[PDB]
RNA sequence: GUUUUU
RNA sequence: GUUUUU
RNA sequence: GUUUUU
RNA sequence: GUUUUU
């Protein structure tokens, strides 16, 4: 029998930094001690929230449209600013620009939050232009996008990813930008997404009882392949 | 139960009456108004008992607690010549 | 085949119900999913499973410290501001910076100040001087859901230190949550 | 053989706050070390206590009747006070009040203890009115209860949870209040339970050899669905 | 069906034996049991399984400290005052606040003062300075049951510190019990 | 509630 | 290399 | 030497 | 004494 050896408590070596507290790995925090009377769990009630289940993934929120650099008043510079709230006019000639600006994720309310949370990301971005005109107004508008561009200057969109918008019943037009960068993941708050330009293709037509100019709204969201990766410090403070 | 139905209504009419659809508010949008301006708003849920002429006003009086679901129908009519867009959104107490 | 709806032509007034994972295509484009890590960093459990600074308190005596605990409008935890209601376990990370003593720590969602006078009933884990502990407070909330914004969205934290001599110090606090249940996402926050 | 690696004691990382003592979770305290000679357990003797088994659940005690705001003398204000010891009189007219007050859990000896122990609770509350009259006395008395009420004022009980009491052989009358609050659990020592009113329905009748007024006692206990949840600090000190 | 007895009409003089779980109903009411947590917080083992402050002692020297241990009329432990007799394991939580030294701790139900002179036989676990231990004292009681009220309902606690230099300090004490056996519930206590 | 992990 | 221990 | 414990 | 937990 093992009576040739005196019985003893197990001896173990304690690794470096015992007592060190890891506030980075979730696998570490979830295992923390419980101040609960019996280290028990509670029964959650989604109904009171009107939901059938909790919200598990945040990416889905990044996939929700939000106005770009939204303002109370339309672009007072013929749309050459970041305001995603500009006017299209009977006055503007074809090839004239109704909007132009360099796009960044922070220009979007929902996205700007992730920009201040995660350090990198990847995936396609979707922009939806909604022109609110009357049933009589007609015309076309081509909006292109040069991925990764930086020179904020009007330029032919023949080689850019563009979408021609013909006014009808569904006056909301989408444009997808697939992920385009040297790196596999890209800074959330780094290099611009590219040059966004919406040029006039065919003058907005009208009649005696219809407006000679209409309002437009530009929204932005992440694609179904969107992803965010490293959480980083904050660059701004919300309220 | 009146077998002759001198009242041709569903027997549970009076019961469901308070859940009936009602006019909660009306307002005239002014053309001058800027984007993001608040057109109109309705206190939820006390608005369904807005006046003593509300089907639900009766019962609502005899109870202090309420748990209900809503079905809104915001209506805005404008001739074809005109254009524009409004944002109809529900704002829980947290948002408000 | 592909419909014109999935090619960009749509109507903003036909988006309800909320949450439409509609696919968007073009001749040379298709949604491509590429994962760089073995797991997601977007999942609520993972992201929030990582703490973030909250506040610091300097104590020259044992007087008790009670502070409302709320969601951050500052760190990566700000992603919570996108929601309206919360419920679940709450991980509290406390560091006791002192030479010689002990730190009583307790957590309660109860708004009453008096209930916290006798700290022992509440919890009061003990962190010896120079040590840091991570206590996971359960959802002992008298309210089924915690509006995520409230200056007291999270329950109050209590810190009373049993010092021994003239020794004094400071108590830094960090917060994180275990498996969080968020509901009814609200509009994105503004900046200061 | 594993002789290509030198044999070693296991190495382990020590989590944050080693030596920290958890005085909140029972699962923690029950595992504490034993100062027992052989870390042994004793044989308990219930018989000496006249019992066949120990007492395992405290809720059962909360389910034991106790007089509300008990006093040595009956209500000297026609029962408009918290005293659950009032008099019913031949003199009082119908609809006149014999008792009225706002009810709180602390108004009950047994319950007040839980109020000073737990922070929240839930479940129905049962009040039992015991009118001690002679076999000749007859009459009725309606006691209602407006859950969650705060305005201490006499009011028609037609819409309140009431119980009509007709004097007979069993002159103890019960009234149940089912749990009524916005929250799933409710503060043990918070908002009132409601307005408790006992109005006269039919004047207490009598004869030459019977009393013209009798004594009444109001007791309170928790329902079979009663529960208490979080233990909190104390708001009072017992003796 | 339902009898008039279960509808509120009863007689107070027909309640014995003690402990009648009679159901009470009305047309729109039925006893509904809803649980918010995976377990009970009313069970004696759980509630009392959580400690509560007892008392504190400041020591300027090794002199021994013996204090009667009794049930609290102050914290959540007061719920014990609803009972008359107790028996079972006793968890004692001691914190040694000192710079350099050791604290001898021992527990005995024996009323004799002399038996505690030689502390070693009794127990005397050792808590190094700045450390806190939780010792579970068994029911080595010469009495089958402990009247729950007695100024010494719980056995006496002994604390002697083996200091090294002029160092001094204070010893805070907390108490909790492991699996408690309470019997013959008595009337509720009064307030001060 | 696979709501630590597979 | 049972050269940690059986 | 069940001479740690069953 | 499932009287740590299932």
């Amino acid at each position: 029998m093992s009576t040739k050896y005196k019985w003893t408590r197990t001896k173990i070596d304690i690794a470096e930094g015992p007592g060190s507290m890891n506030m980075a790995n979730v696998l570490c925090t979830t295992g923390a001690q419980s101040v609960a009377l019996v280290g028990e769990r509670a029964f959650y009630d989604p109904r009171t929230a009107g939901s059938k289940s909790r919200f598990d993934d945040l990416v889905k929120i990044a996939q929700l449209f939000s106005v770009m650099a939204d303002s109370t008043t339309p672009s007072e510079n013929h749309g050459v600013d970041a305001k995603g709230y500009f006017k299209w006019s009977a006055t503007t000639a074809p090839q004239s620009i109704v909007h132009r600006n360099i796009v960044y994720l922070r220009l979007f309310p929902n996205l700007n939050v992730f920009v201040n949370s995660y350090s990198y990301f990847r995936g396609s971005l979707v922009l939806r232009l909604s022109v609110y005109a009357s049933t009589f107004n007609r015309g076309r508008l081509r909006m292109g996008f040069f991925p990764n561009a930086t020179t904020d200057s009007t330029s032919t969109l023949d080689n850019a990813i563009y979408t021609i918008c013909d006014i009808g019943s569904d006056n909301s037009f989408e444009i997808t930008i697939p992920y385009s960068f040297s790196t596999w993941m890209r800074k959330t708050n780094g290099h611009p997404i590219g040059l966004f330009q919406i040029e006039v293709l065919n003058r907005l037509t009208y009649n005696s009882s219809s407006p000679s100019e209409v309002y437009c709204i530009v929204q932005g969201k992440m694609g179904q392949d969107a992803r965010f990766f490293c959480p980083t410090g904050s660059v701004v403070t919300f309220q | 139960v009146d077998n002759f139905h001198s009242m041709a209504y569903d027997i549970t009419t009076g019961d469901k009456n308070p859940s009936k659809l009602v006019r909660l508010e009306t307002h005239e949008w002014t053309p001058s108004w800027a984007r993001g301006y608040q057109i109109t708003h309705v206190e939820l849920p006390k608005v369904f008992w807005d006046h003593q002429d509300k089907p639900a006003y009766g019962q609502s009086r005899y109870f202090a607690a309420v748990r209900c679901g809503f079905h809104f129908q915001v209506q805005v009519n404008v001739n074809q010549g005109t254009a524009g867009s409004a944002l109809v959104v529900y704002e829980p107490k947290p948002v408000v | 085949t592909m419909s014109p709806n999935e090619l960009g032509l749509t109507s903003a007034q036909d988006d309800g119900p909320l949450g439409q994972e509609k696919p968007n295509y073009f001749l040379n484009f298709r949604s491509m999913n590429v994962d760089i890590f073995t797991v997601s960093h977007t999942k609520v459990d993972n992201l929030f499973g990582r703490a973030w600074f909250f506040m610091e308190h300097t104590f020259t005596n044992e007087g008790q410290w009670r502070v409302p605990l709320e969601f951050p409008k500052q760190g990566h935890g700000s992603l919570s501001l996108l929601f309206a209601y919360f419920t679940g376990e709450l991980n509290i990370h406390v560091l006791f910076l002192s030479e010689r003593g002990f730190l009583r720590v307790a957590h309660t969602y109860d708004t009453s100040n008096d209930r916290v006078n006798f700290l022992s009933s509440n919890g009061v884990i003990t962190v010896p001087a120079g040590e840091q502990m991570t206590l996971s407070a359960p959802y002992y909330s008298n309210k089924p859901l915690r509006t995520v914004r409230d200056n007291n969205s999270l329950g109050y934290l209590m810190c009373k230190p049993f010092l021994t001599g003239t020794s004094t110090g400071k108590i830094e606090v960090y917060l994180s949550l275990r498996c969080p249940n968020f509901f009814f996402p609200l509009p994105a926050p503004k900046v200061t």
